């Protein structure tokens, strides 16, 4: 059975396959290469990926989402503590492990955030053996850099537990320079930055590379950066405008802004390509329908901010690291939201002009990366 | 070579150049001004005029400067090593204005674009400074006090590890406190880390050279690591300076004895003695090495060589540890 690697994110993932000299990525039952990391507990089915994204709207109470912060965590560590103060789903201590309590079926049920990520797992196993043709257990899960070891071992059970005979686990900027051929410099070159804005999360960190071997020099980030923000930014002022229209304040309205914030987020995928995007949504609040616009440069205005912030952590990197810009042989841009224009002029600019590597979507290459060393292990 | 407008901004460079080797700022501003209209597209002729201004003690406007030059540097894909100057200057101005916490923001700028060894240097020099600061603005006896007092409390009750961490919180709230030290000594020998009693109870010792606890502290933790000829030394100054001291007379009286009962097996004795650094280079030396040889083969060598300190001294350190023995 072919080997696979698996993307595993907080609010993504994707598969990848290696077969016939390339790795192919593989689009799910929606035709999305990337689909979310979604659980819906619902009253009828358990539903995994973009199924359980649609959920969010119907059942929030039992979706989850950001297993990772949990994961390979004690209940009483501070993060947590916090980040589940945020969340609509409830975290129970169970022996000083979080577990996550929805309701299914009727059922008050708890899982363990590997739990949850297994189920992911398994959509992801789905995915791959629905298109190859026959099942696969053979597969590497990457993690970000950060991850303490009980982290990456609750991250193979989780491979365990969905079917997965896990190969290996891979720091996410490993894999990503895997897959953009760094490992073949032939050299002891190259010091190679990767930028990784997510999801819920922004990772950058510099792996320096001899000849096939790589090093983690340093890692700088912000646990509450990613593209969710941008999209939160863009909430406010689709918001603000709808309140201007209507004398509305919509944004305590739960329904309301998790259909505008879906929304947001298309608009933003929409301004990575075009100069401008439509907001269209049908009975957004108390039967108005909200119909407006944002374009490329106010979206930008809006998250003005949030873009700049993201070099700090690359100065950060760069000063642990005890290298200069000069000395970066190669930019890797990893995420979703790198597509954005406003990410790679400031790359370019923050690096004097210094080209990015883009030649695999930022959102495929760790899983393809992954899929690359998987093959390896199997062959 | 250049273009016209380039070798013109040149000449005018080189001018300035010399107007500042002359310390003539203000003649140089106004070739740098001209070099600056005629090549703009260039962070030399800005940087140059920011110069003047640091030197001056006009720090606001050097700081513009760097930062035009920086801008410009970057739109016209300039060195990184002309970009990190801009900003290690910057850095400098802060530095100067002993605003050392700025200094430390912009030299890490200018480090990030090149690690020139000028700027690690003084941006550590502002590292250095700033952390002083930094402390001297933490001290406070005040608080030093509530936490020696609960350090005191847990202590009191045998929780010598809890202690030991009010007791690290009152001593960088007040650094001189000598009894702090050798509170915390007290700690370490009630648990075994007789090491740290040590260290602790010798700054205790030199703040307060009369403080016959410090050493009888530190004595106890010597004696308690069969280290009987140093904690018997402690000991004595102890007594030297309180002659009816019960710890001071006692433990002196068991090492007096215990440091050469316990010589016991030459392992032993090589094990404990060469782990004091005076020892290992006396043998490590190989005159003494020479010496050695002839004093086990001649009563007479020792007789002798034993009348000269430089020797006598080594030999002494080397019985008092129990490495020669002498019959
Ligand atoms: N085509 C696109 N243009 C702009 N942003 C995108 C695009 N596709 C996905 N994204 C954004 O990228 C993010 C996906 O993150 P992902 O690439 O899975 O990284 P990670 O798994 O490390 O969090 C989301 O914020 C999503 O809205």
């Amino acid at each position: 059975a072919a080997a696979i690697g698996i993307d595993l994110g907080t609010t993504y993932s994707c598969v990848g396959v290696f077969q016939h000299g390339k790795v192919e990525i593989i689009a799910n039952d929606q035709g999305n290469r990337t689909t979310p990391s979604y659980v819906a507990f619902t009253d009828t089915e358990r539903l995994i990926g973009d199924a359980a994204k649609n959920q969010v709207a119907l059942n929030p109470q039992n979706t989850v989402f950001d297993a990772k912060r949990l994961i390979g965590r004690k209940f009483g560590d501070p993060v947590v503590q916090s980040d589940m103060k945020h969340w609509p789903f409830q975290v129970i201590n169970d022996g000083d492990k979080p577990k996550v309590q929805v309701s299914y079926k009727g059922e008050t049920k708890a899982f363990y955030p590997e739990e949850i990520s297994s189920m992911v797992l398994t959509k992801m196993k789905e995915i791959a053996e629905a298109y190859l043709g026959y099942p696969v257990t053979n597969a590497v899960i990457t993690v970000p850099a950060y991850f303490n070891d009980s982290q990456r071992q609750a991250t193979k059970d989780a491979g365990v537990i969905a079917g997965l005979n896990v190969l290996r686990i891979i720091n996410e900027p490993t894999a990503a320079a895997i897959a953009y051929g760094l490992d073949r410099t032939g050299k002891g070159e190259r010091n190679v930055l990767i930028f990784d804005l997510g999801g819920g999360t922004f990772d950058v960190s510099i792996l320096t590379i001899d000849d096939g071997i790589f090093e983690v020099k340093a890692t700088a980030g912000d646990t509450h950066l990613g593209g969710e923000d941008f999209d939160n930014r863009l909430v406010n002022h689709f918001v603000e405008e709808f309140k201007r229209k209507h004398k509305k304040d919509i944004s305590q309205n739960k329904r309301a802004v998790r259909r505008l914030r879906t929304a947001c987020e298309r608009a933003k995928r929409t301004l990575s390509s075009s100069t401008q995007a439509s907001l269209e949504i049908d009975s957004l609040f108390e039967g108005i329908d909200f119909y407006t616009s944002i374009t490329r440069a106010r979206f930008e205005e809006l998250c003005s901010d949030l873009f700049r912030s993201t070099l700090e952590p690359v100065e950060k990197a760069l000063r642990d690291a005890k290298l200069d810009k000069a000395q970066i042989h190669d930019l890797v841009l990893v995420g979703g939201s790198t597509r954005i224009p406003k990410v790679q002029k400031l790359l370019q600019d923050f690096f004097n002009g210094r080209d990015l590597n883009k030649s695999i979507n930022p959102d495929e290459a760790v899983a393809y990366g992954a899929a690359v060393q998987a093959a390896i292990l199997m062959g | 070579d250049l273009p016209e407008n380039k070798k013109q901004a040149l000449k005018e460079k080189e001018l300035g150049n010399d107007a500042y080797k002359k310390k003539d700022f203000d003649t140089a501003l106004k070739h740098y001004d001209k070099a600056k209209e005629l090549d703009p597209t260039n962070m030399t002729y800005i940087t140059n005029q920011a110069a003047v201004y640091f030197e001056k003690g006009d720090y606001n406007k050097c700081r513009e400067l760097c930062e035009k030059a920086i801008e410009v540097g970057r739109e016209n894909r300039e060195d990184y090593r002309q970009i990190a100057k801009a900003y290690a200057r910057i850095g400098n101005s802060y530095f100067k204005e002993e605003k050392y916490k700025d200094a430390i923001h912009f030299y890490n700028k200018s480090l990030a674009e090149h690690r020139t060894p000028d700027v690690l240097k003084k941006c550590q020099q502002a590292e250095k400074i700033l952390k002083e600061q930094e402390r001297l603005a933490y001290i406070n006896p005040d608080l030093a006090l509530e936490e020696k007092n609960k350090g005191n409390e847990c202590f009191q009750k045998g929780d010598y590890p809890q202690a030991m961490k009010h007791y690290t919180e009152a001593i960088k709230r007040n650094p001189k406190d000598a009894k702090l030290y050798s509170n915390r000594a007290a700690c370490y020998t009630k648990l075994l880390e007789f090491q740290l009693a040590l260290k602790d109870c010798e700054e205790c010792i030199q703040l307060e050279p009369t403080f016959i606890k410090g050493y009888t502290r530190k004595a106890a933790a010597l004696e308690a690591m069969k280290d009987y000829t140093k904690a018997m030394d402690v000991y004595q100054k102890a007594l030297d300076l309180d002659s009816s001291c019960k710890e001071a007379a006692d433990g002196y009286q068991r090492c007096m004895m215990a440091q050469y009962n316990r010589h016991d097996s030459p392992e032993d004795v090589k094990r404990r003695a060469m782990a004091d650094p005076e020892v290992q280079q006396i043998m490590s030396d190989p005159a003494m090495r020479l010496i050695l040889e002839q004093m086990q083969k001649d009563p007479q060598a020792l007789s002798e060589h034993l009348k000269n300190p430089v020797i006598a001294q080594k030999i002494q350190k080397l019985m008092d540890v129990g490495l020669i023995a002498i019959r």
